[PDB]
RNA sequence: UACCUGGUUGAUCCUGCCAGUAGCAUAUGCUUGUCUCAAAGAUUAAGCCAUGCAUGUCUAAGUACGCACGGCCGGUACAGUGAAACUGCGAAUGGCUCAUUAAAUCAGUUAUGGUUCCUUUGGUCGCUCGUACUUGGAUAACUGUGGUAAUUCU
RNA sequence: UGGUGACUCUAGAUAACCUCGGGCCGAUCGCACGCCGGCGGCGACGACCCAUUCGAACGUCUGCCCUAUCAACUUUCGAUGGUAGUCGCCGUGCCUACCAUGGUGACCACGGGUGACGGGGAAUCAGGGUUCGAUUCCGGAGAGGGAGCCUGAGAAACGGCUACCACAUCCAAGGAAGGCAGCAGGCGCGCAAAUUACCCACUCCCGACCCGGGGAGGUAGUGACGAAAAAUAACAAUACAGGACUCUUUCGAGGCCCUGUAAUUGGAAUGAGUCCACUUUAAAUCCUUUAACGAGGAUCCAUUGGAGGGCAAGUCUGGUGCCAGCAGCCGCGGUAAUUCCAGCUCCAAUAGCGUAUAU
RNA sequence: CUCUCGGCCGAAGCGUUUACUUUGAAAAAAU
């Protein structure tokens, strides 16, 4: 309905192989807009698939009239695979984190550091 | 080492004597004109003036052609007649000194409130800013120590989502109307 | 320190560079190549902070690996690259060609390029010497040193180096009369014809400069740099055509610029 | 904002201090709803330290006969992923603290025509007139036998 | 030949030397494969030297707090200089030998003290000035105190070694292992200072390296150090009291304003808070954005100091009666205490405000 | 202020020297 997304400043990277811009978005009713309703609105401007557009760091002003986040539209997906952080990829479930915590594995690497060549493997 | 800054400025000096009648008397009388929530709030806008008339006095010693005075004093020259206070034919650097206190709190958004016949008194302005009921062209000020620029001014209206402009009515109205 | 110094904080790096306070707390820090680090922009502040091409200090990674960053025509991968003056940074998946000419306000521009005049540069000499049987040596600010020179070529003269074979091509000796660029202290970045060389020996010496507008100044010696041949500029040249304004009618520039634009 | 006020006397005018006054830092006492920044074991003990972590590193490109996997197709020296280990590099930056130090340090200013410099950037690298279609020995990782109550010991 | 302000510079020529604890002059890898039985293109590691970069190290000139109850100091064990050397990466008493007899000093040497790391800076200011700078940037120094080293380009390294001194750990008594002034955290000390949290996503650094690691650093927690914004109410109608403008000789009247007391009425607007969801982010939290709920006065109740003077604000009431106490100073207190202890009132600042101390 | 070279001026000698004043360059960023 009321809802309304422009874009301000537009750029393409060719060496990046991404579209590279920023949003505004109009939402003077309702809270927040979600980042996946905010993909098909820009899918549909810019005639491309929902699948390869990633949006980040959206900020809603001081009584909701606008939000302003930054967006980018690769040109395939093998590339949004390369050139996109990892977590961004995990957002839309392109990537899996391992669930050790840092205090995990380094006391991991200080035991297997006590062990000569062998069963450095066996400590875990 | 961190990535932070520390810079900060304190906004007001307290006064030299601390008790004379003819100080609380005059600080006073311009709360309750203006509305002010305590005495730092007259003692805030008094330290402003002290430092556009102190750096005003400085342009005053130096040469009528130095190029510091002629640049740096336009521009301060510029930046009070675009929040109101000189006016177009007073745009001389001998004027800044006679400037008032209440000269600049005229400009003060709970003060144009006000004036402006949007709110029905002094101190029902410095509650609407506050409730959020009030706008700058599009955007909701929640803040009265707010200097309206003169272009600024012209349009300042009731806050779409509020009761008063676009009419959703709040809590009260809503509980009163679940009875009948 | 017990050795050489490996971190650059932002409070200590360079003003031309133009960072912030508050975007961290570490400086790029430039690695050893042919400028200084007083003296340059790495290739990261460059690709990311100025053309705005990478977001991070990782995505500047993924374009250096890629290999399409060529500065003067050798794919360079470093992106603590020290790329300095007269120093053409040039990409062909953009198609575009970057020279780091000083603005007038002393601080690298960016400057495009035709991909023709992006075949060569220009180098002041910085010491001649004869070693090994009798061969000629320069070095130029980019410490290039190329033998065999023209005789007539003397310390503080500026040659034309085309950079596909790194031979000279032509030169401008340093005479009163050609056009300059100051490359140091407080006149950086502004352009004039050499009005005077006034000497002191065992000291340093002072040039006198004066502008297009008639504008004179001076600085030292070692801090101007030849540019054309009397007031033809041999390159290119940004916008601000090197001559300084003063603020009040750089203020008034605006002014009218903002009325203009309406 | 270029400022004073109380106190010696029976009363006055002085000298003059004491006390008042405003700030600023540290501690502290009471109080405390919101929101934005933000100092924080310096002062005294440069006193003593449980436990954990803070320095590691592989490209296609130095060395792969761990089936540790799968995998051609199976006689292709060596396909691949690759733990370990040898090698190379880094570990001299960073972080902390302010004890020592009074022309010392440091700052501005000059020199190296009086020195060293991994790295990077460039030059140079058939300019020497006297088995090579490829040289030699060894050690790890691996397997096996072990020591010590005890460790990144061997 | 070529250069410097200036060479005993660079380049040239001749005679020789060239360390076996030796100097370069390649026995290395990867990828595309294609050309006249024979050749080659990209790179990657190299490497004596020369320049370059990052520097470092020795110097030059000028500049430092207090102290005379520190007036002479240095030289026998280098104090000042000369010559030759040793050593050093290089310049030099840096060191040795041999000579010379110097060198500094009321223009404050030398010695002593510093609650002294030095600057950028900070507070305070009319102008002049005074005081602080342990502390995030730059330089220096040290890792318990000294000292001595190996490696490397770079260390007199301490998250490297070796000893000594002082502490202190494990033990089978034979031995072995240390160094938080790194991030946490503890004990002690004190007037005086925080969580054994999460992350490499940012900023950057390091390594063979688009890929690994970083208590650097970031993110939360503790946080009234300090700084910024800023709630604790607003409006209307009556009850009067008022008091100004108007009519009225006054009386009185007014619809024209304003103020209060209303545990009077009246519904309007709200955040604090509870809490979906989105946003935020490495994942969160906070903030922002939005549903739903959430305000009539003992509740969603503002406290710290004071009321003789300085110094703003009681000659109120009750108690005590040189006691208990107040009071920075002057003073108050012995039956009306404007000064104590309480109640009521009002005044100063206000989410703050007292006190101690340095300035 | 002076005698020569180079395109009357410039370059060269120094005008007894300094203080002072004015100018110009050099003076990290943060504050």
């Amino acid at each position: 309905d009321t809802v309304t997304i422009r874009t301000r400043k537009f750029m393409t990277n060719r060496l990046l192989q991404r579209k590279q811009m920023v949003i505004d978005v109009l939402h003077p009713g309702k809270a927040t807009v979600p980042k996946t309703e905010i993909r098909e609105k820009l899918a549909k401007m810019y005639k491309t698939t929902p699948d390869v557009i990633f949006v980040f760091g959206f900020r809603t002003h001081f009584g909701g009239g606008k939000t302003t986040g930054f967006g980018m539209i690769y040109d395939s997906l093998d590339y949004a695979k390369k050139n996109e952080p990892k977590h961004r990829l995990a957002r839309h479930g392109l990537y899996e984190k391992k669930k050790t915590s840092r205090k995990q594995r380094k006391e991991r690497k200080n035991r297997m550091k006590k062990v000569r060549g062998t069963a450095k493997a066996n400590v875990g | 080492p961190v990535a932070r800054s520390w810079v900060c400025r304190k906004t007001y000096v307290t006064p030299r004597r601390p008790f004379e009648k003819s100080r609380l008397d005059q600080e006073l009388k311009l709360i309750g004109e203006y509305g002010l929530r305590n005495k730092r709030e007259v003692w805030r806008v008094k330290f402003t003036l002290a430092k556009i008339r102190k750096a005003a006095r400085e342009l005053l010693t130096l040469d009528e052609k130095d190029p510091r005075r002629l640049f740096e004093g336009n521009a301060l020259l510029r930046r009070l007649v675009r929040i109101g206070v000189l006016d177009e034919g007073k745009m001389k650097l001998d004027y800044i000194l006679g400037l008032k206190i209440e000269d600049f709190l005229e400009r003060r958004l709970q003060t144009q409130v006000f004036k402006l016949g949007l709110a029905k008194s002094i101190h029902h302005a410095r509650v609407l800013i506050r409730q959020r009921h009030i706008r700058v062209r599009k955007q909701v000020v929640n803040i009265p120590s707010f200097i309206v620029r003169l272009d600024s001014q012209k349009h300042i209206d009731f806050s779409l989502r509020s009761p008063y402009g676009g009419g959703r009515p709040g809590r009260v109205k809503r509980k009163n109307a679940k009875k009948g | 320190a017990r050795g050489p110094k490996k971190h650059l904080k932002r409070v200590a790096a360079p003003k031309h560079w133009m960072l912030d306070k508050l975007t961290g707390v570490f400086a790029p820090r430039p690695s050893t190549g042919p400028h200084k680090l007083r003296e340059c922009l790495p290739l990261i502040i460059f690709l990311r902070n100025r053309l705005k091409y990478a977001l991070t200090g990782d995505e500047v990674k993924k374009i250096c690996m890629q290999r399409f960053i060529k500065i003067d025509g050798k794919v360079r991968t470093d992106i603590t690259y020290p790329a300095g003056f007269m120093d053409v940074i040039s990409i062909d998946k953009t198609g575009e060609n970057f020279r780091l000419i000083y603005d007038t306000k002393g601080r690298f521009a960016v400057h495009r390029i035709t991909p023709e005049e992006a075949k060569y540069k220009l180098c002041k000499v910085r010491k001649i010497f004869v070693g090994t049987k009798g061969i000629p040596h320069l070095v130029t600010h980019d410490a290039r040193t190329i033998r065999y020179p023209d005789p007539l070529i003397k310390v503080n003269d500026t040659i034309q180096i085309d950079l596909e074979t790194g031979k000279i091509t032509d030169f401008i000796k340093f005479d009163t009369g050609n056009l300059c660029m100051v490359t140091g202290g407080a006149n950086l970045g502004r352009i004039g014809v050499i009005t005077n060389r006034e000497r002191h020996p065992g000291s340093f010496d002072v040039v006198h400069v004066k502008d297009a507008n008639g504008n004179s100044f001076a600085t030292r010696l070692s801090n101007i740099f030849v540019i054309g041949k009397g007031n033809k500029p041999w390159i290119s040249l940004p916008r601000g055509k090197g001559i300084r304004l003063t603020i009040a009618e750089e203020r008034d520039k605006r002014l009218a610029a903002k009325q203009s634009s309406g």
